[PDB]
């Protein structure tokens, strides 16, 4: 509790480091990586004067270089959440300080008096005191679930006596009974109590708090007048910063994967290490007991052996460190922050709408190749489906469809009448407000786009209506400005199941003829009307055009009529004024009172209103599904509208059966066990998991499940069980009423049950969660406050620039990914077992067969440019056919691309043709001289001939490892080889005077012997044969559909991706929303 | 694919097999004798007279051309005599009495090979100071702190040359190789193989000839050189550059067996006849299980004797042409179509 008196500090804080607090958890994060320790040890051991090689500033050099890379890779993250988070926490909220003084959303503590005026945000949540219209009501949108405007009734007692800031002054109701923050939008509680108001008891009244008071931060968007309330929750107490979470520390799969890899690599380094200082051990013991000439003075603390076994060891592990690379991570780490400046630079992921244009951003540098390798989407349905836009398409009245009206309007004919009376009933039984602010406008300001849609189209298309400046409406028909009487309101709401809503009204003239108005749904209207025989027809000529409005999709209300005598009028309303005052049941007393008046109707017609979806969402999910991709919706809103959106979205196809799983008699957990029971049966899988209504057509099965479902699965184990097969088991699964924890839970159960990787999409808090809860975020900018933008990994504006990003950008960033660590992890096994192979023939020693200086260079010259070609302009296959095909997207879905058996394809064949390379120019140097002069061959002529083959070899590897070709590709790949060549050929020249150099001559020594121009070709094509061959064959023999494809488009251009036999060809209802009681209630008690 | 795939083992194979064939005829061009003199001590006669040498002593690698066969050649003999009143570095000689079939070329190199002689070891490789060698001024705590560990110095007076690499310089001399019966009269013609020009001129650089920083009554001559220098550096420093026996063994050899050049001759030929060659065994390699052999060879376009990269060359070009042969035949039986589109995932039952 609080007890706020006229406690959470403020801010959003989405930072994830601080000015304070960023060098130690940065270093963590990359100390997460195991590599970096190894890093860390070898570092700290050549510290020590006896393993120094060249200097401890050098040596720490590249490891400081890696943790300053990523550090300020993590820096431009947070600089780029830190100034989204202050767009947010520096926006103007007028608070009290005997005038309203702008704020900047911070100075606000729990208390104080905010005025918040229209069609802005909330700072905090707060308590209704007064508003301009009447009652003290307000209004509320979207961002927080639903789709609808919804209602905020007063604060009862507190209500009014704070028109002016005076009032709220000079007054100081507080001590609030506010009860703990809590992450349910539902429930709030307290009392205002006030410290100047008495009863006839002397005590001061409690005033109630509710949800239907108080109004949550960050979703308002108020549609009213200007509204006063106390700042009560603030900061992070709120309902919507609750419901969401900490900003999480992603990381790819690849990097996941790549951590064993190292493993692996550093018990093979152990392993080489303990062989060195056995062998060197023993060897040097007998050597010393004989005393050998490199063994002479070995009687010291730190020369003799046992120690020198443990020097062995140590020297083992310096020499061979690039088992481990240190470049590996920084040349990670720049493609992946090339590929994420890709993903920000390509132009058709681009929106431009209105004259502003929001590209693509990806607010996580990393996490490029994750979306290579997504097999669940789970998607919100409002604002990232859906542009919530109402649009009117169709109209039937009576018999005859629309998509002519004023030449059927002939004022004789008797399908004119009844136009004018659907459009009557259209305009008039409505509770909608019509503003006066412009002529001819009539701005209508409506509770829900439905009402206003129609109302709007009703004026356009002809009756306009005037307003409710009285307690009398009007209508505008384009003859004259007629008016007619308002009765007492006989809103059903949508609520109790009565889907329906009928209006009692009168005419002004003298006719006085009291005429019922009423609207809803198809079955209760239908049901709900006199058919004799012409009725009958109507009923089914209606019927038919109401399944041809469905067909297409659309949300249908069909009107009705009404005439009613006089006394009957007067008898049901005095029923009315009986039951209005009936305490208990009164719902039922209404419910009777509503079937009572409405006991026969005569049929208008039907509607027809569009919920306009984003463009390409239709095609951009077909292409998904037809990649694997199962994608799920996750909504709060109510279950009619997601399913109905489910339809006309091809995420429910015509021929699937529906599972409704929702709270009601059966328990959910018996309901889950029948369908799995009653549909999937015959499955011999199903009994494994076994051990512990309504549908179209046979087909396929998807899953419709409501959120108090889904907590009571989530609340036990079998439930939970029990719903994972069954939603894995079926085509989409559909989840409606859903809170931001629900959405979290939903894929943490798919995340951790299944292990399969998962991408969320949305525009709001609710998705905010969703999104920190999934391995990839993604973020929709609707102008919504731009919290998920904030909260995600990847900013887009369209659906189909998700179905974009995925299909080329996740699987090139893959595919390139995998390649390079691949290339990266051969080259450097490539130089350590060159080296290796010599220390079979050194004793063990652990001594570099190269001069140190061609080591040293291996990753900073010798071999970088083909794996950073690699990791950023390879293309297996171009971005038209993976547009044209998605089903290309399996190979990169199913990992095929990195895993432990192409690591160990790699390091073997690293080995092999390091074998070959060593022993082949070993033997062709066991000779006397290798020239005609004489000179005899020493370790540095072998070594360097060894290591421009080597060199040659990784080189011309990671070029036939490239499915691309182009002349930066030959640039890279004789670059590398270049510079190590014209290195051997000045380094050798140097005189010893200016630098030791110790390979002085080697340009006489090697340029001019027949062992090193016959040796290095020999042993660079007995190397990569092998390679060539696999690759060839495999290509031809085993081939994927990405190489036949490549094929196929090198040698056959003419075919048609889209409609080709083999390619293309083959291609491999009722609605309405209401407030459901409130004002509406409270238009009750005003016209009653 | 393939069609781009045989044509190049082929090309690969029919140019690999002329080149491992010149490299194989330039190998066999090529005239090698190894004398193993190593258990002359205790194996050899101390009486003056000559005693064929061992079948394991001695290696002829005749020429290709030769047309004599190895075991017409007829067996080396040695004697050992061990006298103390010879000056330092002479007192064992072992004179080999060995047979050269056929005249060689000019281009007459020698050699002694050391086999089980670890020079490649971590401790022996990097045991140098090239900053002293050179002639550059390095302090004692340097030159203690230096690669030059475990031999740095002593009671304050620094080793020059240091390390081990210098320590054991190979101290076993061949003065004189002389042919004992002269086609062109005489008694007998000594070949003059000559000890300059063994090393490479550019390794000179790397050494001074004097130091100019210490005196040389501060320096202590290496421990194993206390037979050579006894009473130490007396006559001034060791000219390390105009000697080229130091430079070359400096030079550490890749692997234990290994050839270091010692004299060499450029512009006589070797007649045919016999040839005694005295060796001054001074150092030992027994103790190691180590052998000390004399090489004498000729030299081609490829260098020494060793047909490996020309047998590799052939091998891999029999390997191509058999694999190309292979995928001929495969490609012949079953030719397949590129750029289909009937095995693709989905146009699959
Ligand atoms: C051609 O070259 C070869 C080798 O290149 C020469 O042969 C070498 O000649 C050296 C000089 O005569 C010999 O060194 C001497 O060895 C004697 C005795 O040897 C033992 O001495 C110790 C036991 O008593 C002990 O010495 C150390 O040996 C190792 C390092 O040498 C250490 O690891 C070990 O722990 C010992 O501490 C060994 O057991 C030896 O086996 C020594 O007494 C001599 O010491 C004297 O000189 C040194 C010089 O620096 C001085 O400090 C001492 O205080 C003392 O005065 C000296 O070390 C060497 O053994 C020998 N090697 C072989 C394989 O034969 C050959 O002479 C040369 N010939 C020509 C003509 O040039
Ligand atoms: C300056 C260079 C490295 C530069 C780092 C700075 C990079 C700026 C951005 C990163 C670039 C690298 C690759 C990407 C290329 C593009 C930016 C994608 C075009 C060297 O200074 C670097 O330090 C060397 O790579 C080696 O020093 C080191 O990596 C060596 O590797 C080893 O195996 C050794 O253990 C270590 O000594
Ligand atoms: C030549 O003879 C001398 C002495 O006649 C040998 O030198 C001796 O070698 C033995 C080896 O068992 C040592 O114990 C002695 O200390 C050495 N010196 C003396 C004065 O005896 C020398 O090794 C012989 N050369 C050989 C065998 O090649
Ligand atoms: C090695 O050099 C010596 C001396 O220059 C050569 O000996 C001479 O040989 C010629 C040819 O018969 C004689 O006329 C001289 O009288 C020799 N001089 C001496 C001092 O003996 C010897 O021939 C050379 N060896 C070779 C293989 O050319
Ligand atoms: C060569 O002959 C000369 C004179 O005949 C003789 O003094 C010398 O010792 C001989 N050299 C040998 C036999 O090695
Ligand atoms: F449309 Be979602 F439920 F925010
Ligand atoms: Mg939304």
């Amino acid at each position: 509790p609080r007890s706020v008196f006229i406690f959470a500090t403020n801010q959003n804080v989405t930072s994830k480091y601080t000015v304070i607090t960023f060098i130690p958890k940065n270093l963590f994060e990359q100390f997460r990586r195991v590599a970096n320790c190894f890093f860390l040890a070898i570092s700290i051991l050549q510290f020590f004067p006896k393993f120094s090689t060249i200097s401890p500033g050098l040596v720490i050099l590249p490891l400081i270089i890696v943790l300053a890379i990523t550090a300020l890779k993590d820096g431009y993250e947070d600089i780029k959440r830190h100034q989204a988070d202050h767009r947010t926490n520096h926006a103007i909220v007028h608070v009290l300080g005997l005038g309203w003084h702008r704020t900047i959303w911070e100075d606000v503590k729990v208390g104080d008096f905010v005025k918040i005026y229209e069609n802005e945000q909330f700072p905090a949540d707060i308590v209704i005191c007064a508003t301009s219209e009447e009652e003290d009501v307000a209004y509320i949108e979207t961002k927080n679930l639903d789709g609808e405007t919804n209602l905020k009734s007063r604060n009862g007692v507190p209500g009014l006596s704070h028109l002016n800031t005076a009032e709220a002054c000079a007054k100081a109701h507080l001590c609030i009974d506010l009860d703990a923050p809590e992450s349910n939008m539902f429930r709030l509680n307290g009392a205002v109590i006030n410290l100047e108001e008495y009863d006839e008891d002397e005590q001061h009244p409690i005033h109630p708090i509710t949800l239907e008071t108080t109004m949550l931060r960050g979703c308002v968007l108020k549609n009213t007048a200007w509204v006063i309330g106390i700042i009560v929750y603030t900061g992070e107490d709120t309902k919507i910063i609750r419901n969401a979470g900490a900003t999480p520390s992603k990381r790819s799969k690849v990097e996941k994967q790549m951590n064993p890899q190292v493993i692996i690599n550093l018990v093979i380094l152990a392993a080489i290490a303990v062989v060195c200082a056995i062998v060197d051990h023993v060897n040097e013991v007998e050597w010393d007991r004989q005393q050998a000439y490199w063994m002479l003075f070995a009687d010291t603390s730190g020369d003799n052996p046992n120690i020198n076994g443990l020097v062995t060891f140590a020297n083992a592990f310096i020499t061979f460190q690039n088992i481990v690379p240190i470049s590996l991570y920084i040349s990670i780490e720049a493609v992946r922050t090339i590929q994420a400046a890709f993903i920000y630079w390509d132009r058709d992921i681009k929106y431009k709408k209105d004259g502003v244009t929001t590209r693509t951003t990806a607010r996580s540098w990393n996490l490029s190749d994750d979306l290579g390798q997504i097999e669940y989407i789970f998607s919100d349905k409002t604002g990232t489906l859906t542009q919530n836009a109402m649009i009117f398409r169709q109209c039937s009245v009576g018999g005859k469809i629309y998509t002519l009206d004023k030449d059927l309007e002939a004022h004789d004919s008797e399908q004119s009448r009844i136009l004018h009376g659907f459009f009557a009933v259209l305009g008039l039984c409505h509770t909608v407000l019509a503003a006066e602010t412009e002529p001819g406008v009539i701005e209508y300001k409506a509770q829900s786009p439905d009402e206003a849609a129609l109302v709007q189209s009703a004026a356009d298309v002809g009756f306009v209506f005037r307003g409710r400046d009285h307690n009398i409406l009007r209508m505008s028909t384009p003859f004259s400005d007629v008016s007619d009487e308002y009765e007492l309101l006989h809103v059903l709401e949508f609520n109790s199941a009565r889907k329906r809503m009928s209006v009692i009204l009168r005419k002004l003239d003298e006719d006085g003829r009291i005429f019922l108005l009423c609207k809803g749904a198809d079955n209760v209207i239908f049901e709900r009307l006199t058919k004799d025989s012409n009725q009958r027809e109507m009923r089914e000529k209606t019927d038919q055009d109401l399944q041809y409005f469905a067909s297409e999709g659309l949300r249908t209300l069909c009107l009705a009529y009404r005439i009613l005598d006089p006394q009957v009028y007067e008898q049901w309303a005095k029923e009315y004024h009986n039951a209005t005052v009936a305490l208990q049941d009164r719902e039922e007393r209404i419910e009777s009172v509503s079937s009572s008046i409405e006991r026969d109707l005569i049929l208008l017609g039907a509607t027809a209103i569009e919920d306009k979806l984003q463009d390409g969402v239709p095609d951009t999910i077909s292409d998904l599904k037809r990649a694997g991709i199962k994608v799920w919706v996750a909504t709060g809103d109510k279950l009619e509208t997601a399913v109905a959106i489910g339809y006309t979205t091809n995420l429910l196809t015509k021929d699937t059966n529906l599972i409704v799983v929702r709270e009601g008699r059966h328990s959910i957990g018996d309901q889950l066990r029948e369908a799995l029971e009653e549909f999937f049966g015959e499955d011999a899988g199903l009994r494994t998991t076994l051990s512990r209504d309504n549908g179209t057509r046979p087909g396929g099965f998807s899953l419709v499940i409501e959120g108090h479902a889904l907590a009571h699965c989530f609340d036990d184990e079998e439930t939970e069980a029990l719903l994972l097969a069954l939603s894995t088991r079926c085509n989409t699964v559909i989840c409606c009423r859903v809170s931001p924890l629900q959405k979290a839970q939903i894929v943490h159960l798919i995340k951790d049950n299944l292990g399969v990787m998962c991408l969320a999409i949305g525009d709001g808090a609710n998705d905010v969660s969703m999104i920190q809860a999934a391995d990839v975020g993604v973020g929709i900018s609707g102008e919504e406050g731009l919290q998920a933008v904030n909260s995600s990994d990847y900013a887009i504006a369209q659906f189909r620039y998700l179905k974009r990003l995925l299909l080329v950008h996740g699987h090139w960033s893959y595919f390139r990914n995998s390649s390079m660590i691949l290339n990266f992890f051969y080259k450097n096994i490539i130089g350590i077992g060159v080296l290796f192979w010599f220390m079979i023939y050194c004793g063990w020693s652990t001594t570099y067969v190269f001069a140190y200086v061609y080591l040293l260079f291996w990753n900073v010259f010798w071999t970088l440019v083909p794996v950073i070609a690699i990791g950023l302009f390879d293309r297996n296959i171009d971005d038209e056919t993976l547009m044209a095909l998605p089903e290309l997207y399996r190979a990169s879905r199913e990992g095929k691309y990195f895993g432990l058996m192409r690591f160990a394809y790699y390091i073997f064949e690293g080995v092999y043709q390091s074998a070959v390379i060593y022993f082949f120019l070993n033997y062709t140097y066991v000779t006397t001289t290798a020239r005609g002069d004489g000179y005899d061959v020493y370790m540095y002529e072998m070594s360097t001939t060894q290591a421009i083959g080597a060199v040659m070899v990784a080189n011309l590897f990671s070029g036939l490892n490239i499915d691309a070709w182009t002349g930066w590709v030959w640039f890279a790949i004789w670059f590398g080889p270049f510079l190590i060549w014209v290195f051997t050929a000045v380094y050798s020249v140097i005189p010893p005077s200016s630098f030791y150099t110790g390979v002085y001559g080697n340009d006489v020594f090697l340029f001019r012997s027949a062992a090193y121009w016959f040796g290095w070709p020999f042993v660079t094509i007995i190397a990569l044969l092998p390679r060539y061959l696999i690759k060839t064959f495999r290509q031809n023999i085993f081939p994927n559909d990405v190489d036949t494809m490549r094929l196929v488009r090198k040698y056959h251009p003419e075919v048609d991706l889209y409609n080709h036999p083999m390619l293309g060809g083959k291609l491999a209802g009722f609605g309405f929303t209401m407030e459901e009681g409130g004002v509406a209630i409270q238009r009750m008690q005003s016209r009653l | 694919t393939p069609k781009s795939v045989l044509p190049t083992l082929l090309i690969i194979g029919i140019i690999f097999a002329p080149i491992g064939a010149l490299i194989v005829w330039g190998s066999g061009k090529v005239t090698t004798i190894t004398l193993d003199y190593t258990e002359c001590d205790v194996d050899a006669p101390t009486d003056g007279s000559y005693q064929a040498m061992p079948n394991s002593a001695y290696q002829y690698d005749l020429a290709t051309s030769s047309s004599v066969s190895e075991s017409s050649i007829a067996s080396p003999t040695w004697t050992f005599s061990n006298d103390s009143s010879r000056e330092v570095g002479e007192t064992a000689r072992c004179e080999i009495e060995f047979e050269v079939p056929y005249d060689l070329g000019p281009g007459l190199f020698l050699y002694y090979k050391l086999t089980n002689y670890y020079q490649n070891h971590r401790r022996y490789s990097s045991s140098f100071d090239a900053t002293q060698l050179i002639g550059d001024s390095r302090s004692l705590s340097q030159i203690n702190g230096g690669n030059c560990k475990p031999i740095t110095s002593r009671d304050g007076k620094p080793y020059y040359p240091c390390g081990l690499i210098a320590n054991s310089l190979f101290n076993d001399t061949f003065p004189s190789v002389v042919l004992l019966n002269p086609t062109n009269g005489a008694q007998n013609q000594t070949y003059n193989f000559s000890e300059s020009g063994i090393a490479w001129g550019g390794i000179k650089k790397n050494y001074a000839s004097t130091l100019t920083y210490i005196s040389p009554s501060d320096v202590l001559p290496p421990p194993n050189w206390a037979l050579k220098y006894p009473n130490g550096y007396v006559d001034g420093f060791p000219n390390l550059r105009e000697d080229e026996h130091f430079q070359v063994w400096m030079r550490v050899a890749a692997l234990p067996t290994f050839r270091k050049l010692w004299a060499r001759n450029d512009g006589e030929i070797m007649s045919q006849g016999r040839y005694r060659i005295v060796a001054n065994m001074n150092y030992p390699v027994k103790q190691f299980s180590g052998t000390k052999s004399i090489v004498i060879s000729t030299v081609s376009w490829i260098g020494g004797k060793q047909p490996f990269l020309g047998w590799a060359y052939i091998a891999a070009a029999i390997l191509c042409v058999v694999l190309a042969v292979a995928g001929l035949i495969r490609h012949l039986v079953k030719p397949r179509k590129l750029g289909d589109m009937s095995l693709l995932s989905w146009n699959q039952p």
